[PDB]
RNA sequence: UAGAGGACAGGGCCUUGACCUAUUCUCAAACUCCCAAUAGGUAAAAAGGGCGAAAUAACUCAAUUUGU
RNA sequence: GCAGAUGUCCAAAGACAAGCUCAAAGAGAACAGAAAUCUCUUGUAGACUAAAAGGGGAAAAGCUUGUUUGAUUUCUAUUU
RNA sequence: GACUCGUUCAUACUACAGUGGCCACACCAGAUCCCAUCAGAACUCUGAAGUUAAGCACUGUAAGGCUUGGCUAGUACUGAGGUGGGAGACCGCUCGGGAACACCAGGUGAUGAGUCAU
């Protein structure tokens, strides 16, 4: 019978305990680019340019950069199948967002190891490494503290 | 040292507790005794009341000397005669209370309390 | 009751550092430093005027993540060297303390020549913009001084010109820019009181300045300043705790 | 009469049963109500490009064709 | 829900309470300091990335060579 | 199903800026008392924010003041 | 030894104490001028006689709070399986995940840019 905008979201969009008041100062000097991914967080402190109660904690891509908001792409599931929604925020109700951080990362650490490799021609397997079993080892305890376990019983 | 309690601030108070005629006779006598423009109360009007520093609020508080018990706690005073005299007083330094850009606290060491508040008075 | 619970402290949430301290406002801070999103590597330099009852301090900042970057400074104290000897916290010295730094600033980046400023006292220049610090901003407040020493050195800073003394009046102005005021001050303490006056401009007297010098003493140094810009661990604690308490046994 | 007012069953294996299909994601987005004054500029820059590149072919072409 | 200790009201130094302090028994779909499991999202390189130069622009910048 | 609310109200209760800080308690002051006004101390909001309830808010989004009419015309990309 | 602009936004707060000031921060002297009020209290302006009393800085408290670790506890709860047990409420086992309050202990900051003084 009520479906408002924010309907449902007493707690997704109240501030932390001992979180209140607006944004630090610094979250204004965040640097944004087309392209680059963002989270949608909502800042309930700023009322204008609060997103829709589905996309808080939603990933998007920037597909436009205003003054002072942001468009960005936001996968959305509609029964069958899914659709770019443009979610269109202020800047305090996005993050830029760390999904590909370890992806860079990678890149970087990846591009100097290679160039490395390939520099003392060497054929280096790059790709990750998703460990599994471990091989074989000879470890020695002093037996002093080889501590025998019995079930234990009711009390 | 600097520790001296001089009078802050001097208050003198008027309620008469309803409109005009009477208000404005209470503002003519506030006037002549202080040549400031007096304040009035709610208008839920009802009172008046002027403030007064330095020399002439130790000169209004001479006039109005003419008990051990009307000493508040945190170190001010008040009587009556009709109108009500209370005066405030503090030590120096009184200002980091009030200003507005590095508004701090006075430490209880250099607030006044009702001990010292007497012994000031018994030594005016 | 006590309002100062336990359960008061646990709930309570502190300010900023900054404002219970009582320095930033922290909302014109992010209105100063908040740059529209199109605009990238844009820096947005502010020009901070802080007010000591010692002296007046101007500078430029560029705000950053890690912490404001300081581009250019003076105080008040350096005109001592440029021939103001007194009085470093006149609307005279604000004025004097911003041409310092706008022109020092100008210097840092290579652009005196072509950004002179304007001479004597009635491509784009750099944009700063004027920062208040919890000051009030009354009409013949000294960082409106400081802005039009940062104007006059080169620097655009966008202003009114409500806020010079007098709602606009380019001669007074002009007189308190060159501390004409003060000098009239001194005129009326000498002529009503010399006691006074001596008791109060006693450092004027010791520097041998004049009330009909104050003037000329402020345009040449505007010339020259132109021309060339303990710890306890918990071990001792309770070895100290220890003692207090056998202590407290026999004496207490 | 009173009839089943609502449910999802079912809802779930439908959709799936053509799977949930994902956006295409084209290469290149419209640019229509995005930032005037920026690609406007962009218009510009691309007829000058342009511009520069043409006038060079046609020096090329009748340099090399008489 | 219970008592325990203590400087305003009431009556006959006492008592009754209130109130305060630290405790105590028990609770919440429309309580929360804290907070799972499960469920959910984004990313994991070639129409691309990194690094340079040279052009173009009426955009952006203090910048006809800042930036984009 | 449960506890409620809506068919309104507002030239300010809209816009901007500045200054200020609220509820409450305690202590003190002629009439004056449990309540009138004044002073200080404590005060994370226990006030207020038109209305239901839930979110937000302290150099404010609250209070006071000043100036105003952006409660204007036109058009996009879009969210529910 | 200090200051300005910041970051983190309590290890940073609060109470009560102690110690300290070359410049420095400040309190402080004053109200002609800009400005401001009932009130030069505040705000604004002009000073430099005084002072570390306060703010400020540092430290202390079997301090409150905050923060970190341990322990609570493989406890509570929980994903999958079961022609498992039990009249049911509930409770095991197999493959897995895994708290909270409380209590105990340590700690009470760190830091970017620039500048002054020596």
């Amino acid at each position: 019978k009520s479906r408002g905008k924010r309907s449902g979201t007493r707690y997704k969009f109240s501030k932390k305990f001992r979180k209140h008041g607006e944004c630090t100062a610094n979250k204004y000097l965040e640097k944004l680019n087309y392209g680059d991914y963002v989270d949608i967080v909502c800042d309930s402190t700023q009322q204008k340019g609060m997103p829709f109660n589905y996309y808080h904690g939603k990933t998007g891509k920037i597909f436009h950069i205003t003054k002072r908001g942001v468009g960005v792409l936001v996968n959305k599931r509609v029964k069958h199948r899914i659709e770019q929604k443009k979610v269109c925020v202020r800047i305090e109700h996005v993050r830029k967002s760390r999904c590909n951080e370890d992806f860079l990362l990678r890149k970087i650490k990846n591009a100097e190891l290679i160039k490395e490799a390939k520099l003392k021609n060497e054929h280096i397997n790059i790709k990750r490494k998703t460990e599994g079993p471990k091989p074989a080892a000879m470890i020695k305890v002093p037996p002093s503290k080889i501590i025998t376990i019995e079930p234990l019983p009711f009390y | 040292v600097m520790r001296e309690i001089k009078v802050n601030k001097l208050v003198l108070n008027i309620c008469v507790g309803e409109s005009g005629d009477r208000l404005t006779r209470a503002a003519r006598v506030l006037e002549q005794l202080t040549e400031q423009k007096p304040i009035f109360g709610k208008c839920r009007k009802i009172s008046c009341f002027v403030t007064v520093r330095g020399k002439k609020a130790l000169e209004i508080l001479e006039k109005g000397l003419k008990r051990r018990k009307n000493f508040s706690d945190t170190g001010n005073f008040g009587f009556g005669i009709g109108m009500d005299f209370y005066v405030h007083l503090s030590r120096s330094g009184y200002r980091v209370t009030r200003r507005t850009r590095r508004r701090s606290k006075i430490s209880k060491t250099h607030k006044v309390t009702k001990e010292d508040a007497m012994k000031w008075f018994q030594t005016k | 009751k006590v309002v100062k619970n336990k359960a008061y402290f646990k709930r309570y949430q502190v300010k900023y550092r900054r404002r219970r301290e009582g320095k930033t406002d922290y909302r014109a801070r992010k209105a100063l430093i908040l740059q529209d999103k199109n605009k990238y590597n844009a820096q947005k330099l502010r020009f901070v005027v802080r007010k000591t009852n010692s002296q007046v301090i101007c500078q430029i900042a560029c705000a950053h993540i890690e912490g404001d970057k300081i581009l250019a400074e003076a105080k008040s104290k350096e005109l001592i060297r440029y021939g103001i000897p007194v009085g470093l916290k006149n609307y005279a010295a604000a004025y004097a303390t911003g041409l310092l730094c706008a022109r020092r600033f100008l210097k840092s980046l290579n652009l005196d020549t072509q950004f002179l400023g304007v001479e004597k006292v009635t491509r784009k220049p750099i944009k700063a913009f004027l920062d208040v610090g919890i000051t009030r901003t009354t009409t013949g407040n000294r960082v409106f001084a400081a802005l039009k020493g940062a104007c006059d050195g080169g620097l655009n800073i966008p202003h009114g010109n409500n806020r010079f003394p007098g709602s606009f009046n380019p001669e007074q102005l002009r007189k308190n820019i060159l501390g004409i005021h003060v000098a009239e001050y001194m005129k009326t303490l000498q002529e009503e009181d010399n006691d006074k006056y001596k008791t109060h401009f006693n450092d004027y007297l010791k520097n041998n300045i004049g009330a009909d010098d104050i003037e000329q003493m402020y345009l040449n140094a505007h010339e020259k300043i132109r021309q060339n810009p303990k710890k306890l661990n918990a071990k001792l604690r309770k070895k100290r705790v220890k003692e207090k308490l056998a202590l407290y046994v026999e004496k207490l | 009469a009173k009839s089943k007012n609502h449910t999802n069953h079912n809802q779930n294996r439908k959709a799936h049963k053509n799977g949930i299909k994902k956006p295409k994601k084209h290469k290149f987005m419209s640019r229509k109500g995005l930032d005037p004054n920026f690609f406007r500029n962009q218009k510009y820059c691309l007829k000058g490009i342009q511009k520069k590149k043409k006038e060079l072919k046609l020096k090329a072409k009748q340099e090399k064709n008489n």
